[PDB]
Protein backbone atom coordinates (compact mmCIF):
# COMPACT_ATOMS: atom_id res chain seq x y z
CA UNK A 1 0.00 0.00 0.00
CA UNK A 2 1.53 3.28 -1.19
CA UNK A 3 -0.83 5.82 0.37
CA UNK A 4 -0.22 8.53 2.92
CA UNK A 5 0.56 7.86 6.57
CA UNK A 6 -2.78 9.45 7.53
CA UNK A 7 -4.84 7.01 5.44
CA UNK A 8 -6.53 4.07 7.15
CA UNK A 9 -8.61 1.14 5.97
CA UNK A 10 -9.15 -2.60 5.96
CA UNK A 11 -9.08 -5.05 3.05
CA UNK A 12 -9.98 -8.71 2.53
CA UNK A 13 -7.96 -10.96 0.20
CA UNK A 14 -9.54 -14.33 -0.59
CA UNK A 15 -8.62 -17.52 -2.45
CA UNK A 16 -11.29 -19.97 -3.60
CA UNK A 17 -10.53 -23.52 -4.84
CA UNK A 18 -12.16 -24.50 -8.13
CA UNK A 19 -15.51 -26.21 -8.52
CA UNK A 20 -18.07 -23.52 -7.70
CA UNK A 21 -19.05 -20.20 -9.23
CA UNK A 22 -16.27 -17.58 -9.08
CA UNK A 23 -16.96 -15.23 -6.17
CA UNK A 24 -18.71 -11.96 -6.97
CA UNK A 25 -19.35 -10.61 -3.45
CA UNK A 26 -17.65 -10.48 -0.07
CA UNK A 27 -20.15 -12.96 1.39
CA UNK A 28 -19.15 -15.63 -1.12
CA UNK A 29 -15.43 -14.84 -0.92
CA UNK A 30 -15.25 -15.01 2.89
CA UNK A 31 -16.21 -18.70 2.76
CA UNK A 32 -12.82 -19.47 1.19
CA UNK A 33 -9.28 -18.99 2.45
CA UNK A 34 -9.24 -15.29 3.36
CA UNK A 35 -6.95 -12.82 5.12
CA UNK A 36 -7.84 -9.42 6.58
CA UNK A 37 -5.30 -6.63 6.09
CA UNK A 38 -5.10 -3.42 8.14
CA UNK A 39 -3.50 -0.63 6.12
CA UNK A 40 -2.76 1.67 9.05
CA UNK A 41 -0.78 -0.80 11.15
CA UNK A 42 0.96 -2.56 8.25
CA UNK A 43 1.71 -1.18 4.78
CA UNK A 44 2.37 -4.67 3.35
CA UNK A 45 0.40 -7.92 3.47
CA UNK A 46 1.30 -11.49 2.55
CA UNK A 47 -1.05 -14.38 1.75
CA UNK A 48 0.12 -17.95 1.15
CA UNK A 49 -1.93 -20.06 -1.26
CA UNK A 50 -1.27 -23.70 -0.26
CA UNK A 51 -1.13 -26.66 -2.61
CA UNK A 52 -4.46 -28.47 -2.97
CA UNK A 53 -5.08 -30.58 -6.06
CA UNK A 54 -6.44 -33.94 -7.17
CA UNK A 55 -3.47 -34.58 -9.46
CA UNK A 56 0.11 -34.66 -8.21
CA UNK A 57 1.19 -32.18 -10.91
CA UNK A 58 -0.70 -29.49 -12.83
CA UNK A 59 -0.16 -28.54 -16.46
CA UNK A 60 1.32 -25.13 -17.24
CA UNK B 1 -27.58 -32.18 65.84
CA UNK B 2 -29.65 -32.87 62.72
CA UNK B 3 -32.80 -34.89 63.39
CA UNK B 4 -34.48 -35.26 59.99
CA UNK B 5 -33.04 -37.55 57.33
CA UNK B 6 -33.39 -35.15 54.39
CA UNK B 7 -30.69 -32.54 53.87
CA UNK B 8 -33.27 -29.88 52.99
CA UNK B 9 -34.58 -30.06 56.56
CA UNK B 10 -31.11 -29.12 57.81
CA UNK B 11 -30.94 -25.58 59.16
CA UNK B 12 -28.86 -23.14 57.12
CA UNK B 13 -1.51 -9.60 16.61
CA UNK B 14 -3.10 -12.22 14.34
CA UNK B 15 -5.69 -14.81 15.37
CA UNK B 16 -6.23 -17.82 13.11
CA UNK B 17 -9.23 -20.17 13.33
CA UNK B 18 -9.89 -22.78 10.68
CA UNK B 19 -9.24 -21.24 7.27
CA UNK B 20 -9.78 -17.69 8.57
CA UNK B 21 -7.33 -15.16 10.00
CA UNK B 22 -7.84 -11.73 11.57
CA UNK B 23 -5.07 -9.15 11.98
CA UNK B 24 -6.29 -6.94 24.22
CA UNK B 25 -8.83 -9.75 24.02
CA UNK B 26 -11.40 -10.30 26.78
CA UNK B 27 -12.42 -13.76 27.98
CA UNK B 28 -15.88 -13.83 29.54
CA UNK B 29 -15.88 -14.99 33.18
CA UNK B 30 -12.32 -16.25 32.65
CA UNK B 31 -13.57 -19.48 31.05
CA UNK B 32 -12.36 -20.75 27.69
CA UNK B 33 -14.80 -22.74 25.52
CA UNK B 34 -14.57 -26.49 26.03
CA UNK B 35 -16.29 -29.68 24.92
CA UNK B 36 -18.70 -31.68 27.08
CA UNK B 37 -17.00 -33.95 29.61
CA UNK B 38 -17.68 -37.65 30.13
CA UNK B 39 -19.18 -36.92 33.58
CA UNK B 40 -22.13 -35.02 32.05
CA UNK B 41 -24.34 -36.13 29.16
CA UNK B 42 -27.76 -37.53 28.28
CA UNK B 43 -25.94 -41.01 21.67
CA UNK B 44 -22.81 -40.27 19.64
CA UNK B 45 -22.35 -36.49 19.24
CA UNK B 46 -21.30 -34.86 15.98
CA UNK B 47 -18.38 -32.46 16.49
CA UNK B 48 -17.29 -30.60 13.35
CA UNK B 49 -13.75 -29.25 13.67
CA UNK B 50 -13.05 -26.88 10.76
CA UNK B 51 -16.23 -26.96 8.62
CA UNK B 52 -18.08 -24.87 11.24
CA UNK B 53 -15.47 -23.31 13.58
CA UNK B 54 -14.42 -20.38 11.41
CA UNK B 55 -15.03 -16.65 11.08
CA UNK B 56 -18.23 -15.49 9.38
CA UNK B 57 -18.70 -11.80 8.61
CA UNK B 58 -22.10 -10.15 9.00
CA UNK B 59 -23.53 -7.22 7.06
CA UNK B 60 -21.79 -3.91 7.68
CA UNK B 61 -23.74 -1.16 9.45
CA UNK B 62 -23.33 2.62 9.40
CA UNK B 63 -22.70 4.81 12.45
CA UNK B 64 -23.63 8.49 12.31
CA UNK B 65 -24.62 11.33 14.63
CA UNK B 66 -28.22 10.13 15.09
CA UNK B 67 -27.44 6.42 15.54
CA UNK B 68 -28.66 4.99 18.85
CA UNK B 69 -27.40 1.40 18.83
CA UNK B 70 -27.66 -2.11 17.43
CA UNK B 71 -28.27 -5.59 18.82
CA UNK B 72 -27.92 -9.18 17.63
CA UNK B 73 -28.81 -12.61 19.02
CA UNK B 74 -26.67 -15.76 18.96
CA UNK B 75 -26.84 -18.43 17.67
CA UNK B 76 -29.67 -16.76 15.72
CA UNK B 77 -27.36 -14.51 13.68
CA UNK B 78 -25.48 -17.53 12.26
CA UNK B 79 -28.51 -19.61 11.22
CA UNK B 80 -27.63 -19.20 7.52
CA UNK B 81 -23.81 -19.44 7.63
CA UNK B 82 -22.43 -22.42 5.74
CA UNK B 83 -22.60 -25.88 7.28
CA UNK B 84 -23.10 -24.48 10.80
CA UNK B 85 -26.71 -23.64 9.97
CA UNK B 86 -27.24 -27.00 8.27
CA UNK B 87 -26.01 -28.84 11.36
CA UNK B 88 -28.14 -26.55 13.54
CA UNK B 89 -31.30 -27.40 11.58
CA UNK B 90 -30.49 -31.11 11.13
CA UNK B 91 -30.02 -31.81 14.87
CA UNK B 92 -32.32 -31.54 17.88
CA UNK B 93 -29.60 -30.51 20.37
CA UNK B 94 -26.67 -28.15 19.88
CA UNK B 95 -23.88 -26.51 21.85
CA UNK B 96 -21.16 -23.99 21.04
CA UNK B 97 -18.99 -21.11 22.21
CA UNK B 98 -18.22 -17.96 20.25
CA UNK B 99 -15.51 -15.45 19.41
CA UNK B 100 -16.77 -11.97 18.51
CA UNK B 101 -14.65 -9.37 16.70
CA UNK B 102 -15.90 -5.81 16.13
CA UNK B 103 -14.08 -3.63 13.58
CA UNK B 104 -14.41 0.14 13.16
CA UNK B 105 -11.66 2.36 11.75
CA UNK B 106 -11.44 6.16 11.69
CA UNK B 107 -8.84 8.95 11.59
CA UNK B 108 -7.01 10.88 14.29
CA UNK B 109 -9.35 13.85 13.75
CA UNK B 110 -12.48 11.82 14.56
CA UNK B 111 -13.81 11.25 18.07
CA UNK B 112 -16.28 8.85 19.63
CA UNK B 113 -16.70 5.79 21.79
CA UNK B 114 -18.55 2.50 21.31
CA UNK B 115 -19.58 0.09 24.04
CA UNK B 116 -19.98 -3.60 23.17
CA UNK B 117 -21.73 -5.84 25.69
CA UNK B 118 -22.26 -9.61 25.73
CA UNK B 119 -25.37 -10.53 27.72
CA UNK B 120 -26.50 -14.06 28.66
CA UNK B 121 -30.24 -14.66 28.39
CA UNK B 122 -30.80 -11.23 26.86
CA UNK B 123 -34.57 -10.66 27.02
CA UNK B 124 -36.08 -7.53 25.47
CA UNK B 125 -39.32 -5.68 26.16
CA UNK B 126 -42.35 -5.48 23.91
CA UNK B 127 -44.18 -2.56 22.31
CA UNK B 128 -47.76 -3.15 23.47
CA UNK B 129 -49.90 -3.37 26.58
CA UNK B 130 -50.10 -7.15 26.15
CA UNK B 131 -47.33 -9.01 27.96
CA UNK B 132 -44.95 -11.47 26.27
CA UNK B 133 -46.86 -11.16 22.98
CA UNK B 134 -43.81 -10.77 20.72
CA UNK B 135 -43.72 -13.14 17.75
CA UNK B 136 -41.00 -15.65 16.90
CA UNK B 137 -40.23 -14.00 13.56
CA UNK B 138 -39.76 -10.55 15.10
CA UNK B 139 -37.63 -11.96 17.94
CA UNK B 140 -35.20 -13.62 15.48
CA UNK B 141 -34.25 -10.94 12.92
CA UNK B 142 -31.17 -12.87 11.79
CA UNK B 143 -27.91 -11.33 10.62
CA UNK B 144 -29.52 -7.92 10.01
CA UNK B 145 -30.21 -7.43 13.72
CA UNK B 146 -32.20 -4.66 15.34
CA UNK B 147 -31.82 -1.09 16.54
CA UNK B 148 -32.40 0.83 19.76
CA UNK B 149 -34.68 3.82 20.35
CA UNK B 150 -34.61 6.83 22.66
CA UNK B 151 -38.31 6.65 23.60
CA UNK B 152 -41.07 4.09 24.10
CA UNK B 153 -43.50 4.17 21.15
CA UNK B 154 -46.59 2.20 22.13
CA UNK B 155 -48.25 0.37 19.25
CA UNK B 156 -51.70 1.83 18.57
CA UNK B 157 -52.78 -0.88 16.11
CA UNK B 158 -55.72 -2.92 17.40
CA UNK B 159 -56.57 -4.95 14.29
CA UNK B 160 -53.07 -6.08 13.19
CA UNK B 161 -50.64 -5.61 16.09
CA UNK B 162 -47.00 -5.51 15.04
CA UNK B 163 -45.77 -7.71 17.91
CA UNK B 164 -42.24 -6.27 17.89
CA UNK B 165 -39.66 -5.20 20.45
CA UNK B 166 -39.25 -1.57 21.53
CA UNK B 167 -35.81 -1.35 23.15
CA UNK B 168 -34.86 1.88 24.92
CA UNK B 169 -31.22 2.97 24.81
CA UNK B 170 -30.87 4.31 28.35
CA UNK B 171 -32.78 1.32 29.79
CA UNK B 172 -30.79 -1.26 27.76
CA UNK B 173 -34.12 -2.51 26.39
CA UNK B 174 -34.84 -4.48 29.57
CA UNK B 175 -35.61 -1.90 32.28
CA UNK B 176 -32.09 -1.54 33.73
CA UNK B 177 -29.89 1.54 33.67
CA UNK B 178 -27.22 1.42 30.97
CA UNK B 179 -24.50 2.55 33.37
CA UNK B 180 -24.55 -0.83 35.12
CA UNK B 181 -24.38 -2.80 31.86
CA UNK B 182 -20.62 -3.00 32.44
CA UNK B 183 -21.36 -5.76 34.97
CA UNK B 184 -21.70 -7.97 31.88
CA UNK B 185 -18.67 -8.88 29.76
CA UNK B 186 -17.87 -5.78 27.77
CA UNK B 187 -15.40 -3.89 25.61
CA UNK B 188 -14.89 -0.21 24.80
CA UNK B 189 -13.69 1.05 21.41
CA UNK B 190 -12.31 4.59 21.70
CA UNK B 191 -11.33 6.07 18.35
CA UNK B 192 -8.33 7.90 19.82
CA UNK B 193 -6.73 4.72 21.22
CA UNK B 194 -7.98 1.59 19.40
CA UNK B 195 -10.08 0.56 16.41
CA UNK B 196 -11.21 -2.99 17.22
CA UNK B 197 -12.63 -5.15 20.00
CA UNK B 198 -12.52 -8.88 20.72
CA UNK B 199 -14.50 -11.05 23.13
CA UNK B 200 -14.58 -14.80 23.82
CA UNK B 201 -17.87 -16.26 25.07
CA UNK B 202 -18.12 -19.79 26.53
CA UNK B 203 -21.33 -21.80 26.49
CA UNK B 204 -23.60 -20.65 29.32
CA UNK B 205 -26.95 -22.26 30.16
CA UNK B 206 -28.75 -24.15 32.91
CA UNK B 207 -28.33 -27.34 30.83
CA UNK B 208 -25.26 -28.93 29.28
CA UNK B 209 -26.86 -29.01 25.81
CA UNK B 210 -30.03 -27.38 24.51
CA UNK B 211 -31.89 -26.68 21.28
CA UNK B 212 -30.52 -23.81 19.19
CA UNK B 213 -33.69 -23.00 17.24
CA UNK B 214 -36.14 -22.13 20.02
CA UNK B 215 -33.57 -20.67 22.45
CA UNK B 216 -30.84 -18.05 22.01
CA UNK B 217 -27.91 -18.27 24.41
CA UNK B 218 -26.19 -14.90 23.88
CA UNK B 219 -26.98 -11.32 22.96
CA UNK B 220 -24.63 -8.69 21.58
CA UNK B 221 -25.38 -4.99 22.13
CA UNK B 222 -23.41 -2.10 20.61
CA UNK B 223 -24.19 1.44 21.73
CA UNK B 224 -22.52 4.83 21.17
CA UNK B 225 -21.37 6.10 24.55
CA UNK B 226 -20.15 9.35 22.96
CA UNK B 227 -21.53 10.92 19.77
CA UNK B 228 -19.52 10.76 16.56
CA UNK B 229 -17.91 13.96 15.30
CA UNK B 230 -15.33 15.01 12.72
CA UNK B 231 -13.71 18.45 12.46
CA UNK B 232 -16.72 20.77 12.04
CA UNK B 233 -18.68 18.78 9.45
CA UNK B 234 -22.45 18.58 9.82
CA UNK B 235 -22.81 14.93 8.74
CA UNK B 236 -20.44 12.06 9.53
CA UNK B 237 -20.84 8.35 8.79
CA UNK B 238 -18.43 5.44 9.26
CA UNK B 239 -18.81 1.69 8.83
CA UNK B 240 -18.94 -0.87 11.64
CA UNK B 241 -18.37 -4.56 10.93
CA UNK B 242 -18.93 -7.68 13.05
CA UNK B 243 -17.33 -11.11 12.66
CA UNK B 244 -18.22 -14.23 14.66
CA UNK B 245 -16.43 -17.58 14.92
CA UNK B 246 -18.04 -20.67 16.50
CA UNK B 247 -15.78 -22.69 18.78
CA UNK B 248 -16.07 -26.23 20.17
CA UNK B 249 -19.47 -26.96 18.64
CA UNK B 250 -21.37 -30.19 19.31
CA UNK B 251 -24.59 -31.50 17.78
CA UNK B 252 -26.85 -34.44 18.58
CA UNK B 253 -30.23 -35.83 17.59
CA UNK B 254 -29.96 -36.30 13.83
CA UNK B 255 -33.26 -36.32 11.93
CA UNK B 256 -35.04 -34.56 9.07
CA UNK B 257 -34.37 -30.87 8.54
CA UNK B 258 -36.24 -28.10 10.35
CA UNK B 259 -37.77 -25.31 8.23
CA UNK B 260 -38.91 -22.39 10.40
CA UNK B 261 -41.35 -19.91 8.87
CA UNK B 262 -39.71 -16.46 8.84
CA UNK B 263 -42.54 -14.34 7.41
CA UNK C 1 25.30 -54.31 -17.20
CA UNK C 2 23.19 -51.16 -17.40
CA UNK C 3 24.91 -48.28 -19.22
CA UNK C 4 22.38 -45.43 -19.15
CA UNK C 5 21.63 -43.55 -15.95
CA UNK C 6 17.84 -43.49 -16.30
CA UNK C 7 15.89 -46.55 -15.18
CA UNK C 8 13.57 -46.31 -18.20
CA UNK C 9 16.53 -47.11 -20.46
CA UNK C 10 17.00 -50.38 -18.57
CA UNK C 11 15.98 -53.41 -20.61
CA UNK C 12 12.90 -55.26 -19.36
CA UNK C 13 -27.42 -61.13 10.85
CA UNK C 14 -27.69 -57.41 11.64
CA UNK C 15 -25.34 -54.68 10.42
CA UNK C 16 -25.36 -51.33 12.23
CA UNK C 17 -23.81 -48.13 10.86
CA UNK C 18 -24.38 -44.79 12.54
CA UNK C 19 -28.03 -44.55 13.56
CA UNK C 20 -29.11 -47.14 10.97
CA UNK C 21 -29.46 -50.92 11.22
CA UNK C 22 -30.25 -53.58 8.61
CA UNK C 23 -31.43 -57.10 9.46
CA UNK C 24 -22.95 -63.61 2.99
CA UNK C 25 -21.46 -60.17 2.36
CA UNK C 26 -18.94 -59.60 -0.44
CA UNK C 27 -15.91 -57.32 -0.06
CA UNK C 28 -14.66 -55.95 -3.36
CA UNK C 29 -11.05 -56.93 -4.13
CA UNK C 30 -10.69 -57.98 -0.48
CA UNK C 31 -10.05 -54.39 0.63
CA UNK C 32 -11.98 -52.69 3.41
CA UNK C 33 -12.55 -48.92 3.19
CA UNK C 34 -9.90 -46.88 4.97
CA UNK C 35 -8.90 -43.26 5.51
CA UNK C 36 -6.00 -41.56 3.74
CA UNK C 37 -2.60 -42.30 5.26
CA UNK C 38 0.02 -39.75 6.28
CA UNK C 39 2.34 -40.96 3.49
CA UNK C 40 -0.05 -39.71 0.77
CA UNK C 41 -1.72 -36.30 0.57
CA UNK C 42 -1.62 -32.93 -1.18
CA UNK C 43 -4.83 -28.63 4.33
CA UNK C 44 -6.87 -30.01 7.22
CA UNK C 45 -9.45 -32.54 5.94
CA UNK C 46 -13.02 -32.68 7.20
CA UNK C 47 -14.02 -36.22 8.21
CA UNK C 48 -17.64 -36.58 9.34
CA UNK C 49 -18.16 -39.72 11.42
CA UNK C 50 -21.90 -40.28 11.91
CA UNK C 51 -23.59 -37.32 10.18
CA UNK C 52 -22.76 -38.81 6.75
CA UNK C 53 -21.80 -42.49 7.26
CA UNK C 54 -25.28 -43.98 7.49
CA UNK C 55 -27.77 -45.87 5.36
CA UNK C 56 -29.86 -43.90 2.86
CA UNK C 57 -32.68 -45.64 1.01
CA UNK C 58 -33.38 -44.86 -2.65
CA UNK C 59 -36.71 -44.99 -4.48
CA UNK C 60 -38.17 -48.46 -4.88
CA UNK C 61 -38.41 -49.91 -8.39
CA UNK C 62 -40.71 -52.58 -9.83
CA UNK C 63 -39.57 -55.82 -11.47
CA UNK C 64 -41.88 -57.57 -13.92
CA UNK C 65 -41.72 -59.92 -16.90
CA UNK C 66 -40.67 -57.21 -19.38
CA UNK C 67 -38.09 -55.49 -17.16
CA UNK C 68 -34.59 -55.41 -18.67
CA UNK C 69 -32.45 -53.83 -15.94
CA UNK C 70 -31.48 -50.74 -13.98
CA UNK C 71 -28.30 -48.79 -13.32
CA UNK C 72 -27.10 -46.11 -10.90
CA UNK C 73 -23.95 -44.03 -10.49
CA UNK C 74 -22.09 -43.24 -7.27
CA UNK C 75 -21.53 -40.80 -5.66
CA UNK C 76 -24.12 -39.27 -8.01
CA UNK C 77 -27.07 -41.13 -6.49
CA UNK C 78 -26.39 -39.62 -3.03
CA UNK C 79 -26.02 -35.98 -4.10
CA UNK C 80 -29.22 -35.01 -2.25
CA UNK C 81 -28.96 -37.19 0.89
CA UNK C 82 -28.68 -35.19 4.10
CA UNK C 83 -25.38 -33.58 5.04
CA UNK C 84 -23.40 -35.85 2.71
CA UNK C 85 -24.60 -33.85 -0.29
CA UNK C 86 -23.96 -30.56 1.49
CA UNK C 87 -20.37 -31.57 2.23
CA UNK C 88 -20.01 -32.81 -1.35
CA UNK C 89 -21.10 -29.45 -2.77
CA UNK C 90 -19.24 -27.31 -0.20
CA UNK C 91 -15.82 -28.91 -0.85
CA UNK C 92 -13.59 -29.14 -3.91
CA UNK C 93 -12.19 -32.62 -3.12
CA UNK C 94 -13.96 -35.66 -1.71
CA UNK C 95 -13.33 -39.32 -0.97
CA UNK C 96 -15.46 -42.19 0.31
CA UNK C 97 -16.22 -45.91 0.26
CA UNK C 98 -19.67 -47.47 0.09
CA UNK C 99 -21.81 -50.31 1.38
CA UNK C 100 -24.62 -51.39 -0.95
CA UNK C 101 -27.61 -53.48 0.17
CA UNK C 102 -30.20 -54.76 -2.31
CA UNK C 103 -33.53 -56.04 -0.97
CA UNK C 104 -36.13 -58.08 -2.87
CA UNK C 105 -38.56 -60.50 -1.21
CA UNK C 106 -40.87 -63.06 -2.81
CA UNK C 107 -42.59 -66.36 -2.01
CA UNK C 108 -41.57 -69.99 -2.44
CA UNK C 109 -43.79 -70.26 -5.54
CA UNK C 110 -41.96 -67.45 -7.37
CA UNK C 111 -38.82 -67.96 -9.44
CA UNK C 112 -36.16 -65.67 -10.84
CA UNK C 113 -32.60 -64.47 -10.51
CA UNK C 114 -31.04 -61.00 -10.27
CA UNK C 115 -27.41 -60.13 -10.94
CA UNK C 116 -25.91 -57.10 -9.19
CA UNK C 117 -22.57 -55.79 -10.45
CA UNK C 118 -20.30 -53.05 -9.10
CA UNK C 119 -18.18 -51.55 -11.88
CA UNK C 120 -15.33 -49.04 -11.44
CA UNK C 121 -15.22 -46.28 -14.06
CA UNK C 122 -18.50 -47.45 -15.59
CA UNK C 123 -18.75 -45.64 -18.94
CA UNK C 124 -21.87 -46.02 -21.07
CA UNK C 125 -22.46 -45.62 -24.80
CA UNK C 126 -24.41 -42.86 -26.51
CA UNK C 127 -27.45 -42.90 -28.78
CA UNK C 128 -26.21 -40.93 -31.80
CA UNK C 129 -23.59 -40.99 -34.54
CA UNK C 130 -21.69 -38.22 -32.75
CA UNK C 131 -19.10 -39.54 -30.30
CA UNK C 132 -18.96 -38.56 -26.61
CA UNK C 133 -21.80 -36.07 -27.09
CA UNK C 134 -23.82 -37.06 -24.01
CA UNK C 135 -24.79 -34.17 -21.74
CA UNK C 136 -23.94 -33.77 -18.06
CA UNK C 137 -27.60 -33.71 -17.01
CA UNK C 138 -28.42 -36.95 -18.83
CA UNK C 139 -25.29 -38.66 -17.48
CA UNK C 140 -26.24 -37.87 -13.85
CA UNK C 141 -29.88 -38.95 -13.44
CA UNK C 142 -29.61 -39.01 -9.64
CA UNK C 143 -31.44 -41.40 -7.33
CA UNK C 144 -33.98 -42.35 -10.02
CA UNK C 145 -31.30 -44.02 -12.15
CA UNK C 146 -31.68 -45.39 -15.65
CA UNK C 147 -32.84 -48.50 -17.47
CA UNK C 148 -31.42 -50.92 -20.02
CA UNK C 149 -32.74 -51.77 -23.48
CA UNK C 150 -32.69 -54.86 -25.69
CA UNK C 151 -31.87 -52.98 -28.91
CA UNK C 152 -29.96 -49.91 -30.09
CA UNK C 153 -32.40 -47.11 -31.01
CA UNK C 154 -30.46 -44.46 -32.91
CA UNK C 155 -31.70 -40.91 -32.33
CA UNK C 156 -33.15 -39.47 -35.54
CA UNK C 157 -33.51 -35.91 -34.23
CA UNK C 158 -31.28 -33.44 -36.09
CA UNK C 159 -32.58 -30.15 -34.67
CA UNK C 160 -32.75 -30.99 -30.94
CA UNK C 161 -30.68 -34.12 -30.26
CA UNK C 162 -31.55 -35.87 -27.01
CA UNK C 163 -27.92 -36.54 -26.01
CA UNK C 164 -28.76 -39.56 -23.87
CA UNK C 165 -27.33 -43.01 -23.23
CA UNK C 166 -28.62 -46.11 -25.02
CA UNK C 167 -27.43 -49.08 -22.95
CA UNK C 168 -27.93 -52.58 -24.36
CA UNK C 169 -28.63 -55.40 -21.92
CA UNK C 170 -26.58 -58.16 -23.56
CA UNK C 171 -23.66 -55.77 -24.19
CA UNK C 172 -23.74 -54.33 -20.64
CA UNK C 173 -24.12 -50.88 -22.22
CA UNK C 174 -20.40 -50.69 -23.01
CA UNK C 175 -19.77 -53.18 -25.84
CA UNK C 176 -18.79 -56.20 -23.72
CA UNK C 177 -20.66 -59.48 -23.39
CA UNK C 178 -22.73 -59.71 -20.21
CA UNK C 179 -21.45 -63.21 -19.43
CA UNK C 180 -18.03 -61.83 -18.51
CA UNK C 181 -19.46 -59.11 -16.25
CA UNK C 182 -18.85 -61.50 -13.35
CA UNK C 183 -15.18 -60.47 -13.55
CA UNK C 184 -16.33 -57.38 -11.66
CA UNK C 185 -17.46 -57.59 -8.02
CA UNK C 186 -20.90 -59.13 -8.14
CA UNK C 187 -23.74 -60.80 -6.27
CA UNK C 188 -26.59 -63.10 -7.30
CA UNK C 189 -30.04 -63.02 -5.72
CA UNK C 190 -31.91 -66.27 -6.39
CA UNK C 191 -35.47 -66.22 -5.09
CA UNK C 192 -35.36 -69.90 -4.09
CA UNK C 193 -32.32 -69.45 -1.80
CA UNK C 194 -31.93 -65.83 -0.66
CA UNK C 195 -33.73 -62.49 -0.77
CA UNK C 196 -30.97 -59.90 -0.28
CA UNK C 197 -27.46 -58.97 -1.41
CA UNK C 198 -24.66 -56.97 0.19
CA UNK C 199 -21.44 -55.53 -1.25
CA UNK C 200 -18.66 -53.38 0.22
CA UNK C 201 -16.81 -51.07 -2.18
CA UNK C 202 -13.53 -49.33 -1.24
CA UNK C 203 -12.40 -46.09 -2.84
CA UNK C 204 -10.83 -46.82 -6.24
CA UNK C 205 -9.23 -44.18 -8.46
CA UNK C 206 -5.91 -43.18 -10.01
CA UNK C 207 -5.67 -40.39 -7.40
CA UNK C 208 -5.94 -40.46 -3.62
CA UNK C 209 -8.69 -37.80 -3.61
CA UNK C 210 -10.74 -36.35 -6.45
CA UNK C 211 -13.76 -34.16 -7.11
CA UNK C 212 -17.14 -35.84 -6.61
CA UNK C 213 -19.22 -33.55 -8.83
CA UNK C 214 -17.53 -33.97 -12.22
CA UNK C 215 -16.43 -37.60 -11.73
CA UNK C 216 -18.32 -40.71 -10.62
CA UNK C 217 -16.23 -43.46 -9.04
CA UNK C 218 -18.65 -46.42 -9.07
CA UNK C 219 -21.53 -47.82 -11.07
CA UNK C 220 -24.20 -50.27 -9.93
CA UNK C 221 -25.97 -52.47 -12.48
CA UNK C 222 -28.89 -54.79 -11.73
CA UNK C 223 -30.12 -57.15 -14.43
CA UNK C 224 -32.58 -60.08 -14.50
CA UNK C 225 -30.61 -63.19 -15.41
CA UNK C 226 -33.82 -65.26 -15.39
CA UNK C 227 -37.33 -63.95 -16.09
CA UNK C 228 -39.79 -63.52 -13.24
CA UNK C 229 -42.69 -65.95 -13.01
CA UNK C 230 -45.37 -66.94 -10.50
CA UNK C 231 -47.61 -70.01 -10.74
CA UNK C 232 -49.37 -69.51 -14.10
CA UNK C 233 -50.27 -65.83 -13.79
CA UNK C 234 -49.89 -63.63 -16.86
CA UNK C 235 -48.58 -60.54 -15.02
CA UNK C 236 -46.21 -60.47 -12.04
CA UNK C 237 -44.59 -57.48 -10.34
CA UNK C 238 -42.45 -57.26 -7.20
CA UNK C 239 -40.56 -54.40 -5.56
CA UNK C 240 -36.79 -54.00 -5.47
CA UNK C 241 -35.14 -51.62 -3.00
CA UNK C 242 -31.59 -50.28 -2.75
CA UNK C 243 -29.83 -48.83 0.31
CA UNK C 244 -26.37 -47.23 0.35
CA UNK C 245 -24.15 -46.26 3.28
CA UNK C 246 -21.05 -44.05 2.88
CA UNK C 247 -18.00 -45.17 4.83
CA UNK C 248 -14.77 -43.37 5.77
CA UNK C 249 -15.59 -40.14 3.94
CA UNK C 250 -13.15 -37.23 3.72
CA UNK C 251 -13.62 -33.74 2.30
CA UNK C 252 -11.24 -30.87 1.60
CA UNK C 253 -11.24 -27.48 -0.09
CA UNK C 254 -13.97 -25.55 1.71
CA UNK C 255 -15.51 -22.67 -0.24
CA UNK C 256 -18.88 -21.38 -1.46
CA UNK C 257 -21.50 -23.92 -2.48
CA UNK C 258 -21.72 -25.45 -5.96
CA UNK C 259 -25.09 -25.34 -7.74
CA UNK C 260 -25.11 -27.57 -10.83
CA UNK C 261 -27.85 -27.00 -13.40
CA UNK C 262 -29.91 -30.19 -13.72
CA UNK C 263 -32.35 -29.20 -16.47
Amino acid sequence: FCGSMMATGKILVAYAPPGAQPPTSRKEAMLGTHVIWDLGLQSSCTMVVPWISNVTYRQT
Amino acid sequence: INYYKDSASNAALQLTIGNSTITNSVVAYGRWPEFIRDDEANDQPTEPDVATCRFYTLDTVMWGKESKGWWWKLPDALRDMGLFGQNMYYHYLGRSGYTVHVQCNASKFHQGALGVFAIPEYCLAGDSDKQRYTSYANANPGEKGGKFYSQFNRDTAVTSPKREFCPVDYLLGCGVLLGNAFVYPHQIINLRTNNSATIVLPYVNAMAIDSMVKHNNWGIAILPLSPLDFAQESSVEIPITVTIAPMCSEFNGLRNVTAPKFQ
